[PDB]
């Protein structure tokens, strides 16, 4: 292509914002670059958002004497010859600490294979399919969420409850441990007295005592295999929210893409809100 | 979950099984509302039954010690306090020895208690960071008490009762005129007699008056600096020497019209009414490197692998791992992804280089990475999804670069996120040992390697190194917004004239932008023009403050900004975001925590709020543990003001309490079983006392008293609101309010509700300084955690809903007004409607907030106009607040035609005034709603969203396209208006 109109332009995209521009340029490889219409709004601007090191880097195009250019002299009859310019030849020499070439421009012909049926009502028919495909995936989506975060707060909340019981039974074995040692050299005491009575009672406080610290064991026990059941339930719920999520964030892209080829076709959108 | 586990009321039988320090057990059936003291007394006389009694000493040489519901063994030397409220986890008590200071237990059981988490969890955690800020943080609480004590008792009463004043000692012109020669009726009422009467005086005095002339001609129409002026019906008292119309009372009476009635009360009175804090020193108090530049070296980081992944293995084929050094939400280099290993296996064992040098990082560098997901075998378009993230700080806070292996525990993916890394999202590891863990390991060179000091960066400046013509350009970039369209040109122009840069202060923010910060010698060329740069404005100050800006000389700056020029009014006003902002902080220790915690710990009324921000998002487990750090220090150095708090957070989960058994357990019924509920579970002993005399968290001012049970109701929402009436202790409090009413919310989160607010109270302010008397009702609106929060609520004030069912039409409004107050107010109360309704529709189209309808919009009787409920503000364009023709028959006054009408010509003027005010300062709204992109609203998330209230105010646009702007706008609003 030797010189052609910019609306023609693969990487023109006329107007946009700068979100949209960034959801295009997100995580591309270096030098994938397109040209827009400046945020300022007046004609002959024509900014270009090219990609280096991870960045969206943003260069101005001015329109002094009908000519084009990133810096003084403007030595461009057209965007279309200073894009292939440096496409063909690296970026470097406006500025040496940019060495990047314009390598892969975001085409708006790319995205028109996707779409099949051009027919209005049929393109209307499947925005409508794949609207509400999204609706109940994001439902499902938000219900999973609700799910995990109460099964979280059911996580926090049981091993909370594990951590007291745990030094529950600290305490209570500490005071068994205190129960030995001031019984262990003091049973002698009631061996020469030799009482049985006092003997039977000391045991039956024993016996009640180790019945208590081996129903905390029991209920210690029981509720850890309940966190255990709990957070095999929470990984599945997390599991299936990770599934749903790449589905739904195509079925978003997909909705994205033929609002934006409706738009571009010349379709009322008022035709086309109401049906949802 | 509520005094036991599993039982949230216990029964009036308790069997509690004590733990002799012999080795016996009883058996004892105790007093519901029992004090521990009397438990230990018949824990001792049938201890006598048992044997080993002999072993046994005296009672009051014996503590006891139980596990509470938040697993931690607590030890009880306040015997005064009942069983009910000591939060049992099972009814077991274990009588000991002494194993500690009383008074050290007992405010760490009380800071523990208005955390919600116990401070034995800080003191056994073995983070170095954790210990060494909890250490050093208490050189400021103590420098903070120091001058809080300086000037003692007066000092002592600054920091209790803070003048409430605002930032301007002048007067707008459109109020000036609004006084009889610039006088102010003031009422002063004294009750001091030799009974309890009232009586008043009423004088003419100037709006520059100080307090002390005040009571100077007080005196003298009685028929001398021992006096002091409190507000009636709250606590506000006039203390420093400023000028009575300066005060936000005073202020608000010539807003309002209302007239001013204060006290006459003596300074010994209230001099022996504050305590003296008794700051305790806390106990852990007691308790070869070469430099960065000199490696020759590329980072690399060792992925190992990840212990598990929670990732379906026949759904997605692939995962790895996507990292990057990030400096705040700006990559420093490509990000480098891991091999797509199996998902069954997240085992790497793979190096990630880096473009970057060793010597080329900065200082506030960080390793944002994600363990992410491939998918897309059905199609030609391959996607990848979040699946796990988390953030290393390359460098710790003794300025050390990371080495070895560290295990970082991966933090959950933000709802809505589409960003595969999250560098907004907070540093350092899960503290849920159930999460996916992943195993970095940084690279040993041999030593410690540790980030140069100021020196080693002061030589390397000036190593690497008359006015021009066009400095029109510096000016256009300093005058746009934070989130402008900055152009490489700009960017180079910025950076080859940073030198020239420093006679315009306010470019700072965009030449911080032009700087890239993956090079070493502009990063030290920026430090030497950061370290002489002049002050900026505070609201200037603070937005080098967000998540754009995470350098720690660049934040030293803005806080140094904060302490030499930032009043207090001014940051009660920005407290919201100067707290959200400290989440930015990639350290525990930093400038913006010892400047929030010194202007806290010097003032009741701005720590009051500091306290409840953090309090709010401790359920957020991001920074629950930097916020519980700075909440213990606060707590520490507070004072007496600590129990006052406990006092407040009693009510709250009080409340809390009673709206969970009011929303999962008997959600279902009609409404009238759950009313008589509520009045049998409010008229309970224990719930007053927690619901008597405290402090309202909305106005810690505002002392709430006796709760009258007969009008404490639920209003017909979803989420079920309750209603609470408060009376007030005074007597004479008539004045001003004879009642509180406040809304507990419960359900739906307040912290949007909050921000619109705070945002609309600031357009408010912008307006009456630029000569509008466009008044805003900005309500108060507390947030207290997990969407649970408190509203204050307007007196004598019914939404349009309830208007136009209590008028049956369109003119019904209109009519209502009329009946409310006719006669020659008709006319004042009309032009108050017109007025709030033109503030309000420019607020409401500026920000965007959600749908309006006839339910959350509210009018006063004398005819202010307000909004309510706003919940989803900006996007989640289309104007809300349509002017529907309800609002188009009062403001024509009735007239039927509504085009050709003069006071809608007016409200056209106001309106566009309005709209070109806040245009002219969007630069401090951009600002604050850029502050709070990590509080994690649903609707705020990243710059996106602020993009909206970009275009609403057409800051892209020029001054002069907003006005047709703003006009296509009304016109579709009205089909033509």
């Amino acid at each position: 292509n030797n010189n052609m109109s910019l609306q023609d332009a693969e990487w023109y995209w006329g107007d946009i914002s700068r979100e949209e521009v960034n959801e295009k340029l997100r995580d591309t490889a270096d030098g994938t670059f397109l040209v827009r219409d400046a945020s300022t709004k007046m004609h002959g601007d024509y900014t270009l958002t090219l990609r280096k090191g991870g960045n969206n880097k943003l260069i101005k195009i001015f329109h002094r004497d009908g000519k084009y250019g990133f810096s003084d002299p403007l030595t461009f009859s057209s965007v279309v010859e200073l894009i292939n310019h440096y496409r063909n030849e690296s970026l470097a020499q406006y500025n040496p600490k940019l060495d990047v070439k314009l390598l892969y421009p975001v085409s708006k012909y790319q995205q028109d294979q996707v779409v099949k049926e051009d027919n209005i009502e049929a393109v209307g028919k499947k925005l409508h399919e794949y609207n509400t495909q999204f609706q109940e995936k994001s439902r499902e989506y938000d219900r999973l969420y609700e799910e995990y975060t109460r099964t979280s707060q059911e996580i926090q909340m049981k091993r909370t409850a594990i951590e007291a019981f745990n030094e529950t039974i600290k305490i209570f074995e500490e005071q068994c441990q205190t129960q030995e040692r001031y019984s262990k050299e003091y049973i002698e005491k009631f061996k020469r007295e030799g009482n049985e009575k006092e003997i039977q009672r000391i045991m039956h406080n024993y016996d009640k005592l180790k019945s208590r610290i081996s129903e905390i064991i029991d209920s210690r026990r029981r509720l850890e295999e309940d966190l255990k059941k709990q957070a095999a339930e929470y990984r599945e719920i997390d599991k299936r929210m990770n599934s749903i999520k790449p589905d739904l964030i195509q079925l978003r892209k997909t909705r994205d893409q033929y609002l934006m080829w409706l738009t571009q076709k010349g379709v009322r959108q008022k035709k086309l809100n109401e049906w949802l | 979950s509520g005094e036991l586990w599993g039982i949230h009321l216990m029964p009036p039988r308790i069997l509690v099984e004590c733990l002799l320090p012999n080795g016996m057990i009883v058996t004892l059936e105790c007093l519901r509302e029992a004090t521990l003291i009397t438990i230990k007394h018949e824990l001792f006389k049938e201890a006598r039954k048992y044997p080993l009694h002999q072993l046994l000493q005296d009672e009051s040489s014996y503590i006891f010690v139980s596990v509470t519901q938040e697993a931690e063994r607590e030890e009880f030397f306040d015997e005064t306090r009942r069983l009910c409220d000591l939060r049992l986890f099972q009814p077991f008590l274990k009588v000991i020895e002494p194993v500690g200071n009383r008074e050290e237990k007992i405010l760490n059981r009380e800071i523990g208690f208005a955390i919600g988490m116990p401070v034995c969890e800080f003191d056994m955690v073995k983070d170095p960071e954790v210990q060494d800020f909890r250490r050093n943080i208490l050189n400021v609480c103590k420098e903070a008490v120091d001058l809080r004590d300086l000037n003692s008792p007066h000092s002592r009463a600054m920091y209790v009762y803070p003048p409430n004043v605002e930032s301007s000692p002048e007067l707008p012109k459109h109020i000036y005129n609004k006084l009889d020669k610039g006088q102010i009726i003031v009422v002063i009422w004294v009750i001091v007699s030799p009974n309890n009467d009232k009586q008043k005086y009423t004088l003419k005095i100037n709006h520059d008056c100080v307090p002390e002339q005040v009571i100077a001609e007080a005196i003298r129409k009685k028929t001398q600096g021992k006096y002091i002026l409190k507000v009636c019906g709250c606590d506000e008292y006039f203390l420093e020497k400023y000028p009575l119309s300066q005060y936000k009372y005073i202020r608000s009476c010539i807003m309002l019209g209302r007239m001013p009635n204060l006290m006459l009360m003596a300074k010994e009175s209230l001099y022996s009414q504050l305590p003296m804090d008794c700051f305790t020193m806390p106990s852990y108090s007691r308790r070869s490197t070469k430099s960065l530049w000199v490696i020759n070296s590329a980072l690399r980081i060792k992925i190992l692998c990840a212990t598990y992944v929670n990732v379906n293995i026949r759904d997605i084929d692939k995962i790895y791992v996507r990292t990057g050094i990030y400096h705040g939400g700006e990559p420093l280099c490509d990000n480098v992804n891991t091999q797509r290993v199996p998902c069954s296996n997240p085992r790497w064992n793979e190096w990630l280089n880096y473009d970057i040098y060793i010597p080329d990082l900065p200082r506030a560098a960080r390793l944002c990475l994600s363990i992410c997901s491939v998918k897309g075998r059905k199609g030609a378009k391959e996607e990848h999804c979040p699946l796990a993230w988390g953030n290393i700080n390359l460098f710790d806070y003794t300025d050390t670069l990371v080495s070895g292996k560290m295990a970082l525990n991966l933090w959950p993916v933000p709802h809505g996120l589409e960003d595969l890394l999250n560098p907004i999202g907070v540093t350092g590891s899960n503290p849920n040992k159930e999460t996916p863990c992943l195993e970095l390991e940084f690279d040993w060179f041999s030593s410690v390697v540790k980030f140069p000091d100021m020196s080693v960066i002061e030589e390397h400046a000036n190593w690497s190194v008359l006015r021009e013509n066009d400095k029109e350009q510096l000016k256009a970039i300093s005058t746009r917004d934070p989130l402008s369209e900055i152009t490489e040109q700009e960017k180079d122009f910025l950076w080859s004239h940073r030198h020239y840069c420093v006679t315009i202060p306010e470019i700072l923010p965009k030449l911080l932008l032009s700087v890239k910060w993956n090079s070493r010698d502009e990063v030290a060329q920026m430090y030497c023009l950061v370290k002489d740069w002049p002050p900026i404005k505070p609201e200037q100050a603070m937005e080098l403050l967000d998540c754009n800006y995470p350098d720690p000389m660049v934040r030293g700056f803005a806080v140094r900004c904060l302490e030499k020029y930032l009043t207090d009014d001014k940051l009660s006003q920005y407290l919201i975001q100067l707290v959200q902002v400290l989440k930015y902080e990639q350290y525990l220790d930093n400038l913006l925590v010892r400047f929030l915690l010194k202007k806290a710990l010097t003032n009741q009324r701005i720590g009051h709020f500091f306290f409840w921000h953090l309090k709010s998002e401790m359920h957020n487990k991001t920074v629950s543990q930097r916020f519980g750090l700075l909440l213990e220090s606060y707590c520490r150095a507070c004072g007496m003001y600590l129990k006052h708090l406990n006092r407040q957070v009693e009510a709250m989960e009080k409340l809390i309490n009673l709206t969970d058994i009011l929303k999962q357990e008997k959600k279902d019924e009609t409404q009238k079983v759950q009313m008589k509920f509520l009045v049998e579970q409010m008229r309970r002993p224990d719930f007053m006392d927690a619901l008597q005399g405290f402090l309202s968290p909305l106005n810690p001012a505002h002392q709430l008293g006796n709760l009258r049970l007969e009008e404490c109701r639920i209003m017909s929402s979803a989420k079920r609101p309750l209603w609470l009436n408060w009376e007030n202790p005074d007597i004479m409090s008539e004045l001003l309010f004879q009642n509180n009413e406040i809304i507990f919310k419960n359900g739906d989160d307040l912290r949007q509700d909050m921000l619109t607010l705070q945002i609309i109270r600031i357009m408010e302010n912008i307006w009456q300084n630029q000569g509008l008397d466009l008044r805003m009702l900005p309500y108060g609106c507390l947030s207290i955690g997990d969407c649970v929060g408190l509203i204050e609520v307007v007196r004598n004030s019914h939404t349009i809903m309830q208007i136009q069912c209590k008028g049956g039409n369109s003119h019904t409004l209109h009519q209502w007004l009329k009946d409310k107050n006719k006669g020659e107010i008709y006319d004042a109360a009309i032009d108050l409607f017109t007025r709030s309704c033109a503030g309000y529709c420019v607020a409401t189209f500026i920000l965007g907030i959600g749908d309006r309808h006839n339910s959350n919009i509210m009018v006063k009787d004398d005819g202010q106009l307000f909004h309510i409920d706003f919940g989803h503000f900006l996007d989640h364009e289309r104007v809300p607040f349509v002017l529907t023709q309800d609002f188009l028959i009062v403001i024509s006054k009735g007239a039927q035609e509504c085009t050709k009408t003069r006071e809608f010509e007016r409200f056209q003027e106001m309106c566009y005034k309005a709209y070109l005010a806040i245009r002219q300062h969007a630069n401090l709204f951009i600002n604050l709603f850029s502050m709070m992109l990590g509080s994690g609203m649903p609707e705020l998330q990243s710059f996106d969203d602020i993009a909206y209230i970009r275009k609403t105010l057409a800051l892209d646009k020029t001054e002069q396209e907003a006005l047709e702007y703003f006009m296509k706008q009304m016109n579709d609003a009205h089909h033509g208006g």
